[PDB]
């Protein structure tokens, strides 16, 4: 039902061209009309683009008017959007979704039904600057009580942690991260337990960073 | 439908009993489709007897079947004489037992003693046994339900012509 | 049968305890070993399958 | 009953899927077709509403009074039957009314969004055209496809033609 | 009951299938049991009866149940037949109850 | 729907308080308000009345079956607990239905009413004055305040200024 | 909740003014418009006079149209009413009331609403004439059987009876009054009983006239 494939993302240098491309399975793509939308790291949503069902219309919006090019394929269920001149305002995570919109902009067949078709799936999150695709560090955070791992120094950050291979998930705590002086990007991820297992498990935390291949793995001891 | 159960029994068993409260040829007579089970001497004891049913019909069967309770110990020792009288219902769905009690009683229709009806349905493939002590009312035919009817409870005439 | 869990039945030894949210009844439930019947098994039987744990 | 959808409008337009309500011209242009967005949407929201509170119910839980694999008593199975059947036609009948009221309803609701935009249609066109009846609206001067869009953005001016047409049907 | 909650107690009272079954149990005497309790009190008297034979006895066992309140005292007097409870149940929370043939889907 | 409450009365008036439906009037003098008493009064009574239906109940009388301070038999206590059940189920969805429908019609009602004494003053604005679409009517001569009245009386005459409106229209 | 005060009763001579005032409680008053009405003595109904809630217009009625004035005081809460040149045909019963009213001589609290608030409370008696307030004078009718009281030649007529203080009731008939050729008016009362108490109970009947602060108790006796 609600399964999807994103491509596009990685690491743009100011002034080159972004090129996204989402498509959608289990259910009729050719009839919903769909759009386009960007949120600035932090908080702050921002439309970007809407797209008729057959791409009679587009009505860019007008932070990006003229600038962006959004567009849509029934046979293959692709929706491209594809922008140029790309300032440090661009650099954000882009949804492609479909929302409840004007009824000409989907289908004869899904106005009659409450349905509501919902979908905004995953993010991108382009980002935009000097690239220096950095590798991450990892560092143990070691000694009821607590322990942790902290990755340090690369970029970009599209970082995810796990504890024994994703297992663990009670107590754990994911910090947001904290940018410094040198372009790079830093990040703490504890997890509790009582204070009667100090030399007794085998705590593993895992570190996966996408735009660099890494996968890091450290243990925690005493 | 009724149908005959084929039960038996020895020449020590009267199963002609009489009574002057059902009037049906002029004389004293009998429920039709029950038969009243009593010493043939006046003053000797019920021999304990067993009876089988079994059902060998395709559809459930509904059978009936009486238990006496007399009015004075003379009539008790009369009827079923003065050993310790037992009745005892048996079947794969059904398990029960009866024993007689004397007791006097206002006269209703000119009897004093009472007689209390049961019924159970018997499924097919079924076994159901009687071991009694005397004072039982066996059922002579049983009964057999067939089809769905409307019942009405008035009071207003048949009009057979709307 | 729900009547083998609260008496011991064979049928019943994998289900003489446990917790459960749903209890299901199926049609060839047997509740005696030894021949026999219950006293009031329609309502034992509902407070039996309206239980979630014995 | 309104006599828009099932009075002077003697004929649907099947070839209209750009929506409920729309407009059909023919000018010295040619032939053109459009819809009015607001009324459509006013019809959907409305469905969708009736609709999503069609759809919702708790359905407070209930639970087996009657045996399924063993003989229940033949008064109280007798009380219960007679219970359970009288609660389905209880619960048919409601169904059927329901059913129909809103059918109902919603043909006569879409049939009054039909006449309410036709009557904003003619308070637009207010002073320099006449209907002929079967829908159509005998525009005496003109209308280019500028004015027809007007005529949809509901911006149609008619002091802008008043004296023409004043002059059209006196001369 | 020593229980916060209340308890379900079951037991079973025996019906021979011959004078000679009887003796060999429980011997001549008279037969009696009497359950008492501050809300129950009942007697129940052993029947001796000829009956057909289901799992290959004739003998039946007619079974009783009961529920005792915490802080209630129940009393069996026996003279011979009683089935007594080794254990007793108690039922916990709220179930629903489905009688039903198909078979169980846990992918749905 | 009408498209007088939801449609091309894009306002209500707070500052209304005279009635449900009321003139308000600027002309030379200056602006003035007054209401209309038929219509208001009218809707009051027909909201009266549904009030009167709806209020009224014999509340046939009932008895208890279930004991309170006693233990009933678990199947019959059973039995009664779905029956009352099924019947507050029964009465929740009736309250539902009865609530919505009422409320949209009495809506609806106030709309009707407030559409047909807008065809009232119409009708007797017949030939003098034209409506520009937002509820108000565009006099094309004048009107007194005198005339407001006679306008609120049902009284005013356009065969007085009909030749007036008619020379001022063409010139 | 229908509780009440009224002035202005009494004796006033034809030519001068009366002067009527009432005033309620147990609801808010400053909302319902009210009426004034009179009765003539017998039967006959006429209205007299109507007033806003916050006495915008006044709309008498043409029978005393420009020779009476109604007005209210929502403070307060009282509803006055004065009316000169009292001739013949102003001796009624003046009551003042809460009726069905267009609604705006209402307020918009009680529009919606179907309680339709009820009134009508109790009357005036207003009476015009040579005052001559006389004393009332009491004779005991005295013999199933009965026996009653007798009070004759008094004015004006605002007389009640009661029989031991009120609590005998059943049985009891209070005649209307009898107006004779001395401008004075009688009324009989009686109460039945068995003809087996002749000199056996304290049968008192009581009589009260108000406008001549008049308290009369008398006794029966064979
Ligand atoms: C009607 O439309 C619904 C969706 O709105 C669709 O599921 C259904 O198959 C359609 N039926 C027909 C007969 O067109
Ligand atoms: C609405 O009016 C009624 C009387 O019609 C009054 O009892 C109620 O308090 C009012 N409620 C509000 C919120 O104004």
């Amino acid at each position: 039902q609600v399964q999807l494939l994103e491509s596009g993302g990685g690491v743009v240098q100011p002034g080159r061209s972004l090129r996204l491309s989402c498509a959608a399975s289990g259910f009729t793509f050719s009839n919903y009309g769909m759009h386009w939308v960007r949120q600035a790291p932090g908080k702050g949503l921002e439309w970007v683009a809407i797209i008729s069902f057959d791409g009679s219309k587009k009505y860019y919006a007008n932070s990006v008017k003229g600038r962006s090019t959004i567009s849509r394929d029934n046979s293959k269920n692709t929706l491209s959007l594809q922008m140029e001149s790309l300032g440090p305002e661009d650099t954000a995570l882009y949804y492609c979704a479909k929302l409840p919109s004007p009824y000409y902009f989907d289908s004869r067949f899904v106005w009659v039904a409450a349905s509501a078709f919902h979908f905004w799936g995953q993010g991108i999150l382009v980002t935009v600057s000097s690239a220096s695709t950095k590798g991450p560090s990892v560092f143990p955070l070691a000694p009821t009580a607590a322990l942790g791992c902290l990755v340090k120094d690369y970029f970009p950050e599209p970082v995810t942690v796990s504890w024994n291979s994703g297992a663990l998930t009670s107590g754990v705590h994911t910090f947001p991260a904290v940018l410094q002086s040198s372009g790079l990007y830093s990040l703490s991820s504890v997890v509790t337990v009582p204070s009667s297992s100090l030399g007794t498990q085998t705590y593993i935390c895992n570190v996966n960073h996408k735009p660099s291949n890494t996968k890091v793995d450290k243990r925690v001891e005493p | 439908n009724k149908i005959s159960t084929g039960f038996t029994y020895g020449s020590s068993i009267n199963s002609a009993g009489t009574t002057r409260a059902c009037m049906r040829n002029g004389g004293n007579s009998f429920y039709a489709e029950l038969k009243w089970l009593v010493s043939k001497s006046k003053g000797q004891n019920f021999p304990q007897t067993t009876n089988t049913y079994r059902n060998t019909d395709t559809a459930e069967h509904l059978i009936m079947w009486g238990i006496h309770h007399p009015s004075s110990t003379q009539e008790k020792n009369d009827l079923y004489g003065t050993q310790s009288l037992s009745i005892s219902v048996g079947s794969s769905t059904y398990r029960n037992n009866f024993v007689p009690v004397v007791g006097a009683r206002p006269q209703v229709n000119g009897q004093s003693g009472r007689i209390d009806f049961h019924w159970t349905l018997v499924q097919p493939g079924d076994n159901i046994t009687f071991s009694h002590n005397g004072g039982l009312i066996a059922p002579s035919r049983v009964s057999k339900l067939i089809g769905r009817g409307l019942g009405i409870q008035s009071d207003a005439p048949i009009d057979n012509n709307c | 049968h729900p009547i083998g869990m609260l008496i011991g039945t064979p049928a019943c030894d994998l289900h003489l305890t446990g917790m459960w949210d749903t209890l299901i009844e199926r049609e060839n439930a047997i509740a005696y070993c030894y021949p026999g019947a219950t006293v009031n098994v329609e309502a034992l039987r509902q407070k039996i399958m309206e239980s979630g744990g014995i | 009953l309104f006599g828009a959808i099932a009075g002077f409008l003697e004929n649907g337009w099947e070839g209209m899927v750009d929506g409920w309500y729309g407009f059909r011209h023919q000018n010295a242009q040619g032939t053109g077709q459009a819809a009015d967005y607001k009324s459509t949407q006013a019809a959907i929201d409305q469905i969708t509403g009736k609709l999503n509170r069609l759809v919702e119910k708790t359905n407070t839980e209930f639970e087996s009074i009657e045996s399924e694999f063993s003989e229940i008593e033949h008064q109280i199975g007798n009380v219960i039957n007679w219970t359970k059947d009288s609660i389905t036609d209880i619960w048919t009948y409601q169904a059927e009314l329901l059913v129909a009221m809103e059918n109902q309803h919603t043909i006569d609701m879409a049939d009054s969004e039909m006449l309410n935009l036709y009557e904003r249609v003619r308070k637009q066109l207010r002073q320099n055209a006449e209907e002929d009846g079967k829908g159509c609206f005998e525009i005496y001067h003109a209308c280019d496809d500028s004015c027809m869009e007007s005529i949809r953005n509901n911006t149609y001016d008619h002091s802008q033609y008043r004296e023409e047409a004043l002059l059209n049907r006196l001369n």
